This record gives structure tokens, C-alpha cells and sequence, in this order.
């Protein structure tokens, strides 16, 4: 809806139509920080990767293969919703996975283990 | 400020929420919440090694120390509990110099296979080297070895590079529920293994993968395959 | 008096047979005061116990010195279902120190009593004594005493005729120094290895199996029925103010024929060494260096072991605490770089390589100190070692990385120019041989 | 030669068969009975300490095990303990283990002369027994004032949980060292 | 030659012979023409192979 | 002439409601105007006599894909006789 600006864009309309996925990348299992989290980017399904028959290279046909990630990155959820619907395309929000803070002490791992009571 | 990595907290009791300064700016944090943890909810983020969110506190690696105003030494800040009207100190000369000392102890020892370590890009210990640490390097006498023992056929392990952070011994403890991994002998030069020709047989015996900050343990049917950034 | 604190009458010491010249078993003790009357003792409560103690201002021994009525006070004073329980550190690791042996040698009785009392001043329902592994024939022996005691109704269901009931069990380490710190031998006792805990968890709310406990010395708990007995008031007389008291001395080194003896508390170093082993080897004129108290403690040099007070404070203002109380001497004939390294590496040996600072730090100043031993090393290797102790002292988990740290700032900032000497000379060799 | 892994051997693999002696079973009872029901594994440290000495001074991986079995814990929680105290020899010795010369305290006074004598006595490297299952040469920790600079450390194994003794043996010289060891060769013990 | 890979190559090349428990690895005789050094604890009766240079380190002694 | 000396005498000189923004630091005095008054402010820096801006140097543009004013044109200039360097920059659409 409201595809002004993707009709101004001048970009090939046959792209105009596509199935973009707007979510916020989780942190990585294999480390621990959290300086790569709260940044939200759309993600183009850039499926259609075949192999070069004389090297084995990565082709590709589709000119979205890595603007998602290389660039094109949005600071909340409604500036990149916003963007999407400025360029129409058809976008649909993931929310992303939030950590839960539980109260956690140290002198937990020392527990009386109750009474020997017969059993 | 925001939580960061948007962790939410859960006031099990509204009445209860002590008022801390991580430094400087007052946050509240209900019982409990050890000082790690209140500035983790105030957007501060802290240098861990042992420390893992799922499994049991432990104070090795003393890499988390902080500065409270109230304390001679400086405190783990990954086990000690919160107290009502703290005055935590992060960025300060003793919280730092602490930080250093620590990782140059840390990597003191530790084998110079980064090339060939499966877990270069991603490693904790250089990318927490690269800001909280010292450039120069001291240690120029002979480093320590351990030789590589089999086990599992999915988990290829390297024990050279391995901070003895004792983090998988406490997931195998405690999540996997069978304990076959345990942390052997003492002083500089204790190893960690089964200690007989066993293998971790376990439903979820692999996520000692990435539990492992260290290339220590890497999974061996992804061995040298690819590098992360790609 | 006040103007010399020097010199016991031998009727005003406390640990009688200490050489060993009698029974050790429950006649001799008997016959030397012990069990005198104890239900009397323990029947006036906790509260009393805890006061005397406060009054007499017994100082914790063990090199803790933390006052005993206060550790004594921490206990709780309601049982919330969970039992209290009492460990005795018997563990008398750090070598050059053979007081406790020699206490539960000679006086086993007189530790059973202590506990006893121990246990009736803070709410215990059992006592656990960790008796070192090597001391074979100590732990057999205390336990032949322990069975004499519960055979005489001295312990177990109604202890002493008393409605309280106290259970003395023995357990014995396997042979690890660390096993001494007061929280790894809960650990050891619990089951599992011998490695320190975080303090905020403090014994008095969480120790032995999750239930508050309190550790003391065995020295210190071997004082405690005397002193009830005695007089509170009496304790105090001997030393000065607030660090009052009767201390053990295992004198050792190069001194001929070294004692054991005990004397009052703040005894001067001089007097004490020149009166009961005889003198330091080759006259007091060498006199390189002493190491006041156990070899966890920072070297005081010849300058400043003149006119000191063998005091908790008197020393420690020295930057030099007072441990375990066992001085060990150095004369001029010997060098001071070897001996020290040769203490580096023993720390380096029993660490139990639990954190990073001393796991690794401890085997960096066994290494550096090995090199700069035959001076093998830069002169600026000085600053690096002093950097490196600061580094590792303060950010470990229990004091033993400050107990590895110390001696190399004291060799350093007492017998540094022997380092530099060290240094020259082999740069001077080195260049003159190609 | 000290190890943290097993690499199994003929001496000592799993599968072998080890069980408490049965004036030994009441002494493990004895030794249980000091601890709650429920914190059984608190026991770990004597019960292993017994085994050693029932076995003739080395503990066995299936030692290891039927400790584990007796206070009901996996075994790893045993193979951790066994290696981190300095008591347990896990590695197999002779009747007698002498254990030779200790630290800084002693070094200081001269340690360190009595150590090439025991071993070019019998001719066997530290860690390594005789041709005879009898004599080994081991590291010690001093007890405490170590005025006497030579001192020997015994064990007695050959009678094993019944006749188990620790002694320490003061002012040693060379000769008489040789001379404890033809004394323990015969059988009977030197006086201490 | 050129018919046998650095796969079979490198392993006709005898193990090293060096005493105590651990030995330092450079590659070449110059340590900056090398690779990083790489200490190996050559305790298992196999030799101990370098990650770097695949050369393999056996104890003489024992 | 000085870095805070042009900040000082630009700002009280300036009419006020031409700059909405305005920055100093080490790295350059910056001018961020609106972008009607973006004219004017440019008249005023060309011809008065102790702010004679006479060459602009180069008309740069920013992307940011992540506000309502996406793009942000700079127009950085130099004072060739009184030797300082001010940048204005407004956004765009
Ligand atoms: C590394 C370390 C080793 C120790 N070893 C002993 C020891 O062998 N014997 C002892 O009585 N105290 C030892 N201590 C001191 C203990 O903390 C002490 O036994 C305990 O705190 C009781 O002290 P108290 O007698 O003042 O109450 C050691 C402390 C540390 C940090
Ligand atoms: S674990 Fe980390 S620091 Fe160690 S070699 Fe691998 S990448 Fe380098
Ligand atoms: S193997 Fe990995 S998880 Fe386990 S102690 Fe070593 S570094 Fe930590
Ligand atoms: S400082 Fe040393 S002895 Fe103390 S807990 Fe840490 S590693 Fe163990
Ligand atoms: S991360 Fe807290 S002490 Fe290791
Ligand atoms: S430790 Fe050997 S003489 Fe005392
Ligand atoms: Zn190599």
C-alpha cells in the first residue's frame, strides 16, 4: 500500500511485488555479547543460488542477494515497517525472542537437601 | 536506558526492588539479581568467562571484577548478590587494570593456533582481547600442553586451547543429566575429561559446542569446513 | 607489666605436657585438669560462653586473627530445621609449623573439651575435627581418645551429665595444602574436591552440607575451656591491649637447638630468640633475614626485625603479619633468592588451579623468579615481577594468590640490590665470555 | 609419572572385579556411619583411603568404581577426588613406598643431598618398582618443623588395611638409609 | 617427483626424537620463516603430530 | 581566524531562526539549517565582511534509510581570506 515512492524509485517494478520478512537478528549461541542486538533488517528471500559449471562459484540472478545484510539496516521495527510500505512491498513482521532475567544466586548451588528421613 | 539485548525482568514482587547505581544511574532490581545482572539490566554489559545465564554460578576466570565503592577488592560481580544503594564502579582504573591482569593470565598459556582454530572468527577470548585487554604481551618463557583425547565422534576437541572455565562440566552436570565430563587434577596443569576411553553418549551431548567460549570444543563433522563470516 | 611483655613463670602456661613427659590419655589429662567439672562449665548457656570470650579478647590463631567472640556470635541463635555444625581445622599444612601435631600428640583431651565448649557456645549438634592425611599415628592416637572420652560419658547423648548432646566425628584430608582454607575444607568434607568458594556466602548462613557452620583452629579452640576455667580476666593480662593473650611459637632456621615453646603475645623477636633457642647461627650479627610467623607472610630484613613486637598489629604495620606464628630464620652464609624460589614453587605446587589469576600468575613467578634465580633476566624484570604480584594479589578467589604474592614483594622491596648484583654480574660474564 | 587419564592396562581396566574384604565391611560401615544418610558421598575420602591400603598401596580404576557404587555417586565425582589429593598413588607401587626428601623449609637446611642414593641403591627411577614388587620411591610434604634436613617416609603395604602404617623417620644418612632398607628387605621394621 | 601428495609425503618422513614432556615447533629453521610456534605434550605413545607442519614428534626416552 | 571565534560571532550574528542545529567541535563548525532557509543562510555567509565565505567546496549527500528526513545534503565551504573552513548541512526527501 502507498507505493509513491516505490513507483519513483525507478527501480524494475517486477521487483516491486516481492515477499520481503522484516525481523531483528538473535545472538549467536557460539558467543556470549550482546553488541549486535536491537537492530532490525529486512530480509529478501534470496533463495536461488546455483552453481557456476566451470568453477563451482556461487552464481546468482536475483540483484537483492546481499542488500539486506551488507546494508540497509534500520534502528526500530517502525522505521523498517514504514520503509516497506513506502517501496510496497509485501512485509511481515517476526518478533524477535527476548532473554528473561531470573533471580539466580550463588548460594543455590549449596542446598541442605533436606532431612534423611527414611524412604 | 534499555536493557541490553532487550532482556525483560520479571518482578516476582513489586514491593520488593532494591535501588542500585551501576554507575551512576540508579536502576531497580528486585531480590537477588547478582551485580552482573543489575547492570546487565541497566545497558551495562560486563566481560564473562564462566559465567553462562543456564547453568550454576561459578567465580573462576575472575574476569567479570567490578569496583564497588563500599569493597577493598574488587568484586565478582557474576556472584556477588545485589544489595539495596550500591555504588558500582565499571569503568574505573582498579576495574580495569583488573581486566587486563586477568586476560593476561588468560592468555599466558593458551596455544597461538588461531589460523587453524574452528572457532576463529567467533572466539570470546580475542574479540573480549581486542577491547578489554592489553596489546603488548609479556609471557615469552615456555607455554603448558595437554594432549587431545577421543570423544564422541561429534565433538572434536582440542584440549591445548581450553580456559579452564569448567562451564561444560556444569552443563553436563546439570542440563544433560549425565555426568561423564569432570574437571581432574590440580594447580596449573589440571585437565578436564571422562578420564577413561568413555564417549558422551547424551540425547543433547552437543551443545557443549557452543557452550564452550574457547575453541576447546568444536564439532568435528564441521571441522574446518567454514569460517563464520562466510 | 607494660615495659617488657617477655618470658612465662611455667605455671602460667596453658598447654602443660607439652613435651610430652607424661600420659597423654584421659588419666594424665585428668590428673592435669582437664574435665574438671565441665558440666558446671557448660550449664550457665550459649550466652555466657559467647560474652567471656568477647571479654577475653581472644584473637582468632591459625593467622586468621579474626576475635573469636565475634566468629563465635555469628552463629544463629534459632535452628530454622537446619542443624549447625563445628569443623576444626586440624589441617596443618604449610610446612615449618608443628604446633598442632604436637597439640593433638600430647593433649587430645584438652581439644575434646575445646570442641566440647565450642559446641556449647555456638548451637552445634556435631563437631567435625579434619585431622591432616599425613598425621597417621595423631589421628590414630585421637582417636583412641575420643573412644576413652564417650566411654566415660565425656561426649555423645548427654554430654558430660548435661541435657546438651554432642557428637565428635574424625575425618582426615588425603593430602592437599589448600584443604586448610577454612571454606575448601568444607568442600573436602562435603565430599568432593578440596576448592574454595565465594565468600558472600558465608559459613555462618551456608558451610558444612548447606547448614551454617563455624571454622576455628584447633589451637584456638584448645585455649577455649582453659580460659573459661581460668578466667577471662586472667587471658587478658598476657600482651597488650586487644590482642591479648598466650601464642605458640615453632621456632626453626639456623639457630641451634630450635623450641617450640609457648610465651606470652607480644613477645619482643630479639628475646624471644636469643633467650629459648639459644642464637641464631654464627651470632646476631649475620642475622640475612626472618620471616615472622609462617612462610605466607612478606620477609622482614636485618633493619627492622630489631625492636619488633611479636604482635598481631606490631607486625602487620611492618607490611609483615604474624601466621602461624612459626619463625624461620636466615643467616649470612645463605642467599635469600633461592630459598624464596624454592617458596614460589611450593605455592605453585598446591594452588588447586581453581581461578585464572592463581593458577597462572603462581606458575609466572615460579617461572621468572627460576630465571632471575642465576640472574638470568633483564633488570627491568624487577618492575615486571612487581606488576605481575600486584596483578595477581587482590583479584582471587581465597588468600592463597595473596599468600604467593607476598614473598616475592618482600624479597623485592627489602633484597632488591641482590637482584640487581645478580644481574650485573652475569651481564658482566656474559659479555667478557664472547 | 603422574597422569590424568587412564589408557587401560592389563594391572588395572574396568572390567576386573573389585570388592571390600569383609573385615574391611565393617570398617566401611563404621566409616558411613559418621555422615547423614543422604550426604553419603561425603564418606569419598576415607573410603578410598581404606581401598588403597586394602589393595597394597595403588587404587585401581575398579577400586575407583566400587567406591562409587558403595556412596551411590557416578563414578567421574570419584576419579575427580582420587586425582586431586596427593595421597592416593593410582599408579602401582611396591610393599613399601619411601618417599624422599621434602620443600623449602627442609631445602634450606639440605633436602635435596638424599635423593641419588635410594635410587642407585635398587636401581630404579622415581615412580618405578623393583625387580620385586616391593620398594618404590615417591615424593613427600614435611609434617611441620623439619629441624632434622634428611628424612624417609614409609608405608607399609605388604600386610595392607590390617598392618598399614605412616611413619616419619628423622636424621637419615646414607648409610643408614641402605641400612633401613636391608631392614625392611627381611621383613621386620625399623624403630622410629 | 610429483605423483605423491603431501598427504602420503609427509608421512614418510621418521618421527622426531626429543627428550622431556613437551617440545616447541617452529616449521623452519628460522623461527620468522615458520609457523607459530606449538608446544605439544608428547605423553601417548603415538607420536605427537604438529597442527601446522604435520611433522610428528615421538619421546626417546621411557 | 579562530575555530570559536567564527562559532561565537556566527551564532550571535546569525538570525536565530535560520539555524535549528548547530555544532562545535575540533573536526568543523557546523551550520544545520532548514531546508527553506538554506538560501539565505548561504546569501549571508557569501557577503558579510568578517564571515566572507566566497568558495564552496562541495555539495556532499547522506543516506539514512532509518528517519523521516532520509537524506541529508552538506555543503561544505572555506573562507579563503580569513582562513576557516564552516559546513551547513540541512535534509531532505
Ligand atoms: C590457603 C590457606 C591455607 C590455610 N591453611 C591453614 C592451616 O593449614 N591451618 C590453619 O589453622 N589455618 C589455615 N588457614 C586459615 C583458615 O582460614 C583458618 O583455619 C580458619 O579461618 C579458622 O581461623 P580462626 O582460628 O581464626 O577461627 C589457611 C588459610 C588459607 C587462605
Ligand atoms: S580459542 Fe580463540 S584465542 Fe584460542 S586459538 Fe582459537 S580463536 Fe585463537
Ligand atoms: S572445555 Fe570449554 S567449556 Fe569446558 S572448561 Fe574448557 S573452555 Fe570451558
Ligand atoms: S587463589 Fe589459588 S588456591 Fe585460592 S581458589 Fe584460586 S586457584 Fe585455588
Ligand atoms: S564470569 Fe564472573 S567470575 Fe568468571
Ligand atoms: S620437609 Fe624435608 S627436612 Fe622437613
Ligand atoms: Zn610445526
Amino acid at each position: 500500500k502507498r507505493g509513491e515512492i516505490g513507483k519513483v524509485s525507478g527501480i524494475p517494478e517486477e521487483h516491486l511485488s516481492r515477499k520481503v520478512i522484516i525481523y531483528s537478528p538473535a545472538r549467536t549461541a557460539t558467543q556470549s555479547g550482546s553488541g549486535k542486538l536491537g537492530k532490525w533488517k529486512i530480509n529478501f528471500v534470496s533463495t536461488l543460488k546455483w552453481e557456476n559449471p566451470l568453477m563451482g562459484w556461487t552464481s546468482t540472478g536475483d540483484p537483492y542477494a546481499n542488500v539486506g545484510d551488507s546494508a540497509l539496516a534500520f534502528d526500530s521495527e517502525e522505521a523498517a515497517k514504514s520503509f516497506a510500505e513506502r517501496h510496497g512491498w509485501d512485509y511481515k513482521v517476526k518478533k524477535p525472542n527476548t532473554p528473561l532475567l531470573k533471580v539466580k544466586s550463588y548460594s543455590d548451588n549449596f542446598k541442605w537437601k533436606g532431612n534423611p528421613q527414611p524412604e | 536506558r534499555n536493557p541490553v539485548g532487550g532482556a525483560r525482568v520479571h518482578f516476582s514482587n513489586p514491593e520488593d526492588a532494591i535501588e542500585v547505581f551501576v554507575d551512576g544511574y540508579a536502576v531497580k532490581v528486585p531480590k537477588g539479581f547478582t551485580v552482573l545482572q543489575a547492570c546487565e539490566v541497566a545497558g551495562v554489559d560486563i566481560p564473562r568467562f564462566c559465567y553462562h545465564s543456564r547453568l550454576s554460578i561459578a567465580g573462576n576466570c575472575r574476569m567479570c571484577l567490578v569496583e564497588v565503592e563500599k569493597s577493598p577488592k574488587p568484586v565478582a560481580s557474576c556472584a556477588m548478590p545485589a544489595l539495596p544503594g550500591m555504588k558500582i564502579k565499571t569503568d574505573t582504573p582498579i576495574a580495569k587494570k583488573a581486566r587486563e591482569g586477568v586476560m593476561e593470565f588468560l592468555l599466558m598459556n593458551h596455544p597461538l593456533d588461531c589460523p587453524i582454530c574452528d572457532q576463529g572468527g567467533e572466539c570470546d577470548l580475542q574479540d573480549q582481547s581486542m577491547a578489554f585487554g592489553s596489546d603488548r604481551g609479556r609471557f615469552t618463557e615456555m607455554k603448558r600442553s595437554v594432549v587431545d583425547k577421543n570423544l564422541g565422534p561429534l565433538v572434536k576437541t582440542v584440549m591445548t586451547r581450553c580456559i579452564q572455565c569448567t562451564r561444560c562440566v556444569r552443563f553436563a552436570s546439570e542440563v544433560a543429566g549425565v555426568q561423564d565430563l569432570g574437571i581432574l587434577g590440580r594447580g596449573s596443569g589440571e585437565e578436564i575429561g571422562t578420564y577413561v576411553e568413555k564417549l558422551m553418549t547424551s540425547e543433547l551431548s552437543g551443545n557443549v559446542i557452543d557452550i564452550c567460549p574457547v575453541g576447546a570444543l568444536t564439532s568435528k563433522p564441521f571441522a574446518f569446513k567454514a569460517r563464520n563470516w562466510e | 607489666e607494660k615495659t617488657h611483655f617477655g618470658g612465662l613463670k611455667d605455671e602460667d602456661r596453658i598447654f602443660t605436657n607439652l613435651y610430652g613427659l607424661h600420659d597423654p590419655f584421659l588419666k594424665g589429662a585428668m590428673k592435669r585438669g582437664d574435665w574438671h567439672r565441665t558440666k558446671d562449665l557448660v550449664l550457665k548457656g550459649t550466652d555466657w560462653i559467647v560474652n567471656e570470650m568477647k571479654k577475653s579478647g581472644l584473637r582468632g590463631r591459625g593467622g586468621a586473627g579474626f576475635p573469636s567472640g565475634l566468629k563465635w556470635s555469628f552463629m544463629p541463635k534459632v535452628s530454622d530445621g537446619r542443624p549447625s555444625y563445628l569443623v576444626v581445622n586440624a589441617d596443618e599444612s604449610e610446612p615449618g609449623t608443628c604446633k598442632d601435631r604436637e597439640i593433638m600428640r600430647h593433649d587430645p583431651h584438652k581439644l575434646l573439651e575445646g570442641c566440647l565448649i565450642a559446641g556449647v557456645g555456638m548451637r552445634a549438634s556435631a563437631a567435625y575435627i579434619y585431622i591432616r592425611g599425613e598425621y597417621v599415628n595423631e589421628r590414630l592416637n585421637l582417636e583412641k581418645a575420643r573412644r576413652e572420652a564417650y566411654a566415660a560419658g565425656l561426649l555423645g547423648k548427654n554430654a558430660c551429665g548435661s541435657g546438651y548432646d554432642f557428637e565428635v566425628y574424625i575425618h582426615f584430608g588425603a593430602g592437599a595444602y589448600i584443604c586448610g582454607e577454612e571454606t575448601a575444607l568444607l568442600e573436602s568434607l562435603e565430599g568432593k574436591q578440596g576448592k574454595p568458594r565465594l565468600k558472600p556466602p558465608f559459613p555462618a548462613n551456608a558451610g558444612l552440607y548447606g547448614c551454617p557452620t563455624t571454622v576455628t583452629n584447633v589451637e584456638t579452640v584448645a585455649v577455649s575451656p582453659t580460659i573459661l576455667r581460668r578466667g577471662p580476666e586472667w587471658f587478658s593480662s598476657f600482651g597488650r591491649k586487644n590482642n591479648a593473650g598466650t601464642k605458640l611459637f615453632c621456632i626453626s632456621g639456623h639457630v641451634n637447638k630450635p623450641c617450640t615453646v609457648e610465651e606470652e603475645m607480644s613477645i619482643p623477636l630479639k628475646e624471644l630468640i636469643e633467650r629459648h633457642c639459644g642464637g641464631v647461627r654464627g651470632g646476631w650479627d649475620n642475622l640475612l633475614a626472618i620471616i615472622p610467623g609462617g612462610s605466607s607472610v612478606p620477609l622482614i630484613p636485618k633493619n627492622i626485625c630489631e625492636d619488633v613486637l611479636m604482635d598481631f598489629d606490631a607486625l602487620k604495620a611492618v607490611q609483615s603479619g604474624l601466621g602461624t606464628a612459626a619463625v624461620i630464620v636466615m643467616d649470612k652464609s645463605t642467599d635469600v633468592v633461592d630459598a624464596i624460589a624454592r617458596l614460589s614453587y611450593f605455592y605453585k605446587h598446591e594452588s588447586c588451579g581453581q581461578c585464572t589469576p592463581c593458577r597462572e600468575g603462581t606458575g609466572w613467578l615460579w617461572m621468572i623468579m627460576e630465571r632471575m634465580k642465576v640472574g638470568n633476566a633483564k633488570l627491568e624484570e624487577i618492575d615486571m615481577l612487581q606488576e605481575v604480584t600486584k596483578q595477581i594479589e587482590g583479584h582471587t578467589i581465597c588468600a592463597l594468590g595473596d599468600a604467593a604474592a607476598w614473598p616475592v614483594q618482600g624479597l623485592i622491596r627489602h633484597f632488591r640490590p641482590e637482584l640487581e648484583r645478580r644481574i650485573r654480574e652475569r651481564a658482566e660474564r656474559e659479555l667478557l665470555q664472547a | 609419572t603422574a597422569l590424568n587419564y587412564h589408557l587401560d592396562s592389563p594391572d588395572n581396566k574396568p572390567d576386573l572385579p573389585w570388592e571390600f574384604s569383609e573385615a574391611n565391611q565393617s570398617k566401611v560401615k563404621e566409616i558411613l556411619s559418621y555422615y547423614p544418610s543422604n550426604y553419603k558421598q561425603s564418606a569419598v575420602i576415607p573410603l578410598l583411603d581404606l581401598a588403597q591400603q586394602q589393595n597394597g598401596g595403588w587404587l585401581p580404576v575398579s577400586a575407583m568404581n566400587a567406591v562409587a557404587k558403595v556412596i551411590e555417586v557416578a563414578p567421574i565425582r570419584v576419579y575427580e577426588v582420587a586425582t586431586f589429593y596427593s595421597m592416593f598413588n593410582r599408579a602401582k607401587v611396591g610393599k613399601y613406598h619411601l618417599l624422599v626428601c621434602g620443600t623449602t623449609p627442609c631445602m634450606i637446611r639440605g633436602s635435596r643431598d638424599i635423593e641419588s642414593a635410594l635410587l642407585d641403591h635398587l636401581g630404579v627411577k622415581r615412580g618405578e618398582v623393583t625387580k620385586d614388587g616391593l620398594f618404590s620411591v615417591g615424593e613427600m610434604e614435611c609434617m611441620g618443623c623439619c629441624v632434622n634436613a634428611p628424612m624417609i617416609t614409609v608405608a607399609d603395604y605388604s600386610n595392607g588395611s590390617e598392618g598399614y602404617t605412616y611413619n616419619y623417620f628423622e636424621d637419615v644418612t646414607p648409610e643408614k638409609v641402605v641400612e633401613i632398607v636391608e631392614k625392611l628387605r627381611k621383613g621386620e621394621k625399623p624403630p622410629h | 617427483r610429483s605423483k605423491k601428495s603431501p598427504m602420503e609425503l609427509i608421512s614418510e618422513v621418521p618421527p622426531i626424537k626429543v627428550d622431556g614432556r613437551i617440545v616447541a615447533c617452529e616449521g623452519d629453521t628460522n623461527p620468522a620463516l615458520g609457523h607459530p610456534i606449538e608446544f605439544i605434550c608428547l605423553d601417548l605413545n603415538e607420536p605427537a603430530i604438529c597442527k601446522y607442519c604435520g611433522l610428528r614428534y615421538v619421546q626417546d626416552h621411557h | 581566524m579562530d575555530n570559536q571565534f567564527i562559532f561565537k560571532y556566527s551564532w550571535e550574528t546569525l538570525p536565530k531562526k535560520w539555524v535549528k542545529k548547530m555544532e562545535r567541535s575540533e573536526h568543523g563548525n557546523r551550520f544545520d539549517t532548514n531546508t527553506d532557509y538554506l538560501f539565505q543562510l548561504l546569501c549571508f555567509l557569501k557577503l558579510h565582511t568578517y564571515t566572507r565565505v566566497q568558495v564552496l567546496i562541495d555539495i556532499c549527500g547522506v543516506d539514512y534509510p532509518s528517519r523521516k528526513r532520509r537524506f541529508e545534503v552538506v555543503y561544505n565551504l572555506l573562507s579563503t581570506r580569513y582562513n576557516s573552513r564552516i559546513r551547513v548541512q540541512t535534509s531532505a526527501d
